[PDB]
């Protein structure tokens, strides 16, 4: 009931920048396989622990952000359920920890080497502690997103990475079929320790703040090339099909001879006797058909694209012979290539831009047979194994490797266009906290743009809101730099954009309510002559700074409190009289950003679309709680995600007439859910959240539900426990209409009941009266929210339903403990509907974690160390389980 | 000098209008009814922060005393003279917040000081800004 | 009764005997996540003889099976600790406790 506190560490995660994900190919090995050793470990530096937990994490939801969060705080691999770890005893998912059976069990302790595997085939991961396997697994997990390795710490930890080799040396064989991490580099990056979605960087003169990052997904691996499966191939075209293949043919043959190759029985480049060096119809059956296809395909791609070409001229093609070359093309065995004429023909500047799409078309074809054959990406060659690091499909490659394809295709149009036949995570808003607020003085600040793109600053009333971007409404008073705009209520221009590196002097003037925006020295102008960017402000509750960098953007704000680091204040601002913004403060100024993740709140009572009534139960209607959409003609339609603010722990296990003697012994508790008629039921799903459930998704279903699986057994197999664990239980109400009443709008009421056990947590659920087949099974100390999920269509939606049945204790007797006997149904109003809401403010931290965590990339593997200790007072809330 | 020798005269001002108004000048384009586009006007509203930066931000104490010397209709001379009779009046350093870190704005970045004493150049200084802000004044009411 | 388990191996061989100072640094939480009482906080170390127990019996047969820095996991169950009684303020009529303990006697 009270409010709790307590001191907590911070925690922190350092994680390497390598991906790995299953997907319908391209990006497959299937197996996975690092290790982290642990240097030294201060058990108890400070009051609390030490903690440190090694595992995978997927890149999609896991974001701890520093300070507090689900449970008591400090969150690392481990909490959230996007993450799966070990600490030295536990398998940490979900949220609770399973203690796990090993050889001699203790925490990780110095001079331990624990070894981590990923498999995607089956699902699962496995850990393998000094070579001794761990008698746990995870299974079952969904694979949206990629996945990472990831260690989590706090404050006084010293371990090491030993991804691959040469970026860090085994300790143990890694099981047959799984690679050593150290592929899937991606080579248009580096090898890189870094944290995991960051908002604030040390930087040279100050924290540099950091908007949200460009992740990459799953489905960027995989090559999809454009639709040719409908290509005629006209008799034209289909004449020049092998006519263009020997051009390609030979000239790759002169390529492949360019480092010296000759005409003989095996391929090696030491050995120099790869078999390359014959006629178009004189090659090996097997790569024959191959080659005729991607030729084909090289007119297809232009086919199926559109640009109608047709045979200019023939007579020119009639004439053009080949062009002569020297002795060193010529090679033992004799083959000579064959050349065609180049220099007679010159691509228009259209050509120039065509030629590179036919190129991205044809390295996703050939990747597609690629994986199709059952080829995937590995930074090691290794031809016995069926890699070579090129089947990333266009996006990611070096710029080295790509100009062959292009000049390939640019050779093939050439040899086309000879021949005649001419060719035709939204926004990271930062601010300032609101007892900053000014209502008089002229202030000044300034914001240095290290990036080139979509950030604003500017100031902004102390009643902003998260989910709006700056300049949306009348809340904010922002200058874009990315073109050049003042953003109050539109996108007018107010001027030039900025470079890589553009100091922003803002200053404010409330004696006659103007703001004025400053470049490099320079005070901006908007179209005519009037020298401000806003006019007759009226002053109310008052103004802050504010900062909005967008995706993948770098700033720096500068409020004050250093008159010397204001670089373009003396310039411009101080002769006018503009006293910065923190000039006599002994503390810099707190700031507050947006954070992204999904909270529950209660309803607004005055939203502009839906509306939440109580109505008292009278004597043949229990106490319910309707939801109407009061816009339903011409306004917003969306789905959304509802709870009622209190939950229903499990208990520990170690006519229409009821009598006592059974009611008031039972642990059941019910609660229905009525769907009113013209709402179609596939759009409404009913059920239970556990506190742990941060989806704002929009296309949700079933399908999208976290879940993971934890099996125990014994030293070979002979499994114990699985538990299913999962943070939604609920059943699609598409699953109750029958199949003759579906194909239109009924008009009955669909009413769906929940029962819990809170004694041996089981889980049912009733449709009309009528029993279903699905049940779930839960854990002790299990907290539950009564959830629904609807996408609205009419503008009667939903109705919760506190209700009753034969003897099963209403569900105002569970969350109430005054109320434990009572068999009549109660609403009390602390119990309301709670609406999902997207985004949130939140406060930043004084001071992180200043060490940085000091990682620097070692002969004996990338080493990550903290050092100094780090405590925040918790406030944690009981009814929901946060902090 | 240029400045109050426009405001303290109206043919000058009758005079530039007329040639504003007879040669259509735009008056707009040199600085990419029509007082505040005047040239004399915009050249010393751009100079000014020169004649503000060799004034210590003590001297601020005694500006308004000058503005109200010269609200009678005063000359140089005597504004001077009367500046120097009661020149004790400037400071506050310790007195106020606010001019703690201008004072070391001014001591830090810039070269000299002005010899850091000079009684004699306080006054030269100190009057002409005066009289270009009295002067500006009625130019925007 | 008593659940002792391992975080951190000791000596093995050092147990307490009767008539001894054992001392040890204990976190204490009831069987639902909720810390009620810690030792690290207080900056000090507990101090208890065996055979003037002074202290709850589960926590005397968990420090009872410890060697020398053993770091145990002690579950202490009704009738064997405050039990129906429970405590004003403090852990409720019926529950367990659990202690993370550190015997980390110098004799
Ligand atoms: O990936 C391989 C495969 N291979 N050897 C097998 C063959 C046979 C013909 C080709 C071939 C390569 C490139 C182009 N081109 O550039 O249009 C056209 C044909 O490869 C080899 O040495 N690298």
């Amino acid at each position: 009931l009270l409010l709790q506190t307590n001191l907590i560490n911070y925690v922190t995660s350092i994680r390497p920048n390598i991906f790995v994900g299953r997907a319908e190919g391209s990006t497959q090995y299937g197996k996975w396989y690092f290790e982290v050793m642990v240097d030294e470990v201060v058990p108890f530096l400070t009051a609390q622990a030490t903690h440190l937990r090694v595992g995978w994490a997927l890149t999609e939801g896991y974001s701890p952000y520093p300070g507090g969060g689900e449970g008591w705080g400090g969150n690392g691999v481990g909490d959230d359920l996007y993450s799966y770890g070990f600490d030295g005893l536990h398998l940490w998912t979900g949220h609770v920890a399973r203690p796990v059976t090993s050889p001699g069990q203790h925490l990780l302790a110095p001079e331990d080497v624990v070894s981590c595997c990923l498999d995607l085939s089956v699902p699962s991961i496995s850990f393998r502690i000094n070579g001794c396997p761990v008698q746990g697994v995870f299974e079952a997990f969904n694979l949206d997103g990629l996945f990472f390795p990831v260690v989590s710490f706090s404050a006084g930890v010293k371990v090491r990475f030993l991804l691959g080799g040469r970026h860090g040396e085994f300790k143990f064989l890694p099981p047959p079929g799984y690679a050593p991490c150290h592929e899937a580099v991606l080579p248009r990056e580096r090898l890189r320790l870094e944290p995991i979605k960051e908002y604030r960087r040390e930087g040279p003169r100050g924290p540099h703040l950091v908007g949200p990052s460009r992740c990459l997904s799953h489905t960027d691996f995989v090559p999809c090339p454009v639709d040719t499966v409908q290509i005629v191939l006209p008799p034209h075209l289909e004449r020049i099909r092998e006519k263009l293949a020997e051009n390609i043919h030979e000239l790759w043959a002169l390529t492949r001879i360019e480092q010296g190759w000759t005409y003989g029985p095996v391929r090696d480049d030491n050995k120099r006797l790869h078999p390359c060096l014959v006629n178009f119809h004189s090659l090996p059956e097997p790569e024959r058909n191959y080659n005729l296809q991607m030729s084909g395909e090289t007119l297809k791609t232009l086919l199926a694209l559109g640009c109608h070409v047709g045979m200019a001229d023939e007579k020119a093609e009639d004439n053009l012979k080949k062009t002569k070359l020297p002795k060193t093309y010529m090679m033992s065995n004799g083959y000579k290539p064959a050349p065609l004429d180049l220099s007679h023909v010159r691509l228009t500047p259209a050509q120039t831009t065509l030629v590179d799409r036919l190129a991205e078309n044809g390295h996703n074809v050939w990747a597609r047979d690629r994986v199709a054959q059952g080829w995937s990406y590995s930074a090691v060659q290794d031809i016995p194994a069926r890699r070579n690091p090129r089947l990333v499909p266009y996006r990611l490659l070096d710029e080295a490797t790509k100009r062959s394809n292009r000049d390939s295709l640019c050779q093939a149009v050439r040899t086309l266009l000879g021949y005649g036949y001419n060719i035709e995570d939204r926004v990271r808003i930062f601010r300032a906290e609101k007892s900053y607020t000014v209502q008089s003085g002229r202030w000044y600040f300034e914001f240095e743009a290290v990036t080139t793109g979509e950030m604003r600053v500017g100031w902004a009333r102390p009643e902003l809101r998260p989910d709006v971007e700056l300049g949306a409404d009348e809340l904010a008073y922002v200058f874009n730099g990315h073109r050049g705009q003042r953003w109050h209520l539109g996108s007018e221009p107010f001027g030039r954009p900025w470079q890589s590196g553009d100091v922003v002097g803002c200053m404010i003037d409330l004696t006659e309510n103007t703001i004025i925006f400053t470049l490099n020295g320079e005070v901006l102008m908007s179209d005519s002559g009037s020298e401000t960017a806003f006019r007759e402000i009226e002053i109310g509750d008052g103004f802050l700074p504010v900062c909005s960098l967008g995706p993948g953007q770098v700033g720096h704000l500068n409020l004050g409190q250093d008159v010397s680091s204001l670089r373009f204040f003396a310039i411009c601002g101080l002769q006018e009289g503009f006293e910065p913004f923190a000039i006599n403060m002994q503390r810099p100024v707190t700031t507050w950003f947006s954070k992204s993740l999904p909270q529950f709140e209660p309803v607004p009572p005055e939203h502009p679309h839906y509306e939440v009534a109580r109505m008292d139960g009278t004597v043949d209607t229990p106490p319910c709680l309707r939801l109407a959409h009061r816009t339903w003609g011409s306004q917003n339609s969306l789905v959304e995600m509802l709870f009622l603010r209190l939950s229903l722990p499990v208990q520990f296990h170690q006519d229409n007439r009821d009598d006592p003697e059974i009611i008031l012994n039972t642990t059941t508790y019910y609660y229905s859910v009525r769907v009113f008629a013209g709402q179609e039921p596939s759009c409404v799903w009913v059920g239970w959240v556990t506190p742990d459930y941060h989806q704002h998704d929009m296309n949700f279903d079933l399908s999208k539900v976290r879940a993971v699986t934890v099996t125990m057994g014994d030293e070979q197999g002979n499994v114990h426990s699985s538990l299913k664990c999962s943070n939604c239980y609920m059943v699609w109400g598409g699953d109750f209409v029958s199949p003759g009443q579906q194909g239109r709008i009924s008009h009955t009421d669909l009413v769906i009941g929940c029962l819990v056990d809170l004694a041996t947590g089981l889980m049912t659920f009733t449709a009309n009266g009528k029993e279903s087949n699905t049940f779930f099974q839960v854990e002790p100390n299990t907290k539950l929210f009564p959830a629904v999920f609807v996408l609205p269509t009419h503008q009667n939606v939903i109705q919760f339903e506190l209700g009753k049945q034969k003897n099963i204790m209403p569900l105002s007797a569970a969350m109430f403990l005054s109320e434990r006997k009572n068999p009549a149904p109660q609403c009390p109003p602390r119990l309301e509907v709670q609406m999902l809401m997207p985004v949130s403010w939140s406060r930043m931290p004084n001071h992180f974690l200043q060490v940085e965590t000091r990682r620097a990339g070692e002969r004996l593997g990338w080493a990550v160390q903290c050092q100094d200790p780090l405590t925040m007072m918790a406030l944690h809330i009981p009814e929901e389980n946060r902090c | 000098e240029i400045f109050i020798y426009w405001s303290k005269s109206h043919n000058f001002k009758r005079e530039e209008q007329n040639f504003v108004v007879q040669n259509e000048i735009n008056n707009m384009s040199f600085l990419t009814y029509s007082v505040q586009t005047s040239l004399i006007v915009a050249t010393l509203k751009k100079m000014l922060p020169i004649g503000l930066n060799m004034c210590a931000p003590t001297d601020q104490d005694l500006i308004m005393l000058a503005k109200t010397r010269y609200a009678l209709k005063d000359t140089d001379e005597e504004v001077r003279e009367f500046l120097q009779n009661n020149l004790h009046l400037q400071g506050k350093v310790e007195g106020s917040p606010s001019l703690r870190w201008q004072m070391a704005l001014y001591r830090g970045l810039p070269g000299r000081e002005e010899d850091a004493d000079d009684p004699e150049k306080i006054v030269r200084r100190v009057q002409e800004v005066s009289a270009v802000l009295y002067h500006l004044e009625q130019t925007e009411h | 009764g008593v659940e002792i388990e391992t975080i951190s191996p000791g000596d093995g061989r050092t147990f307490p005997k009767k008539g001894q100072t054992c001392v040890v640094h204990y976190t204490g939480m009831l069987q639902n996540g909720k810390k009620f009482d810690s030792s690290r906080d207080r900056n000090k170390p507990f101090k208890f003889r065996i055979g003037k127990q002074e202290v709850i019996k589960g926590f005397e047969e968990g420090a009872a099976q410890m060697s020398l820095g053993q770091r145990a996991k002690l579950t202490c169950t009704p009738d064997v600790a405050y039990g129906a009684t429970g405590h004003p303020g403090v852990i409720p009529p019926n529950a367990t406790l659990i202690f993370d303990v550190e015997l980390l006697n110098l004799e």
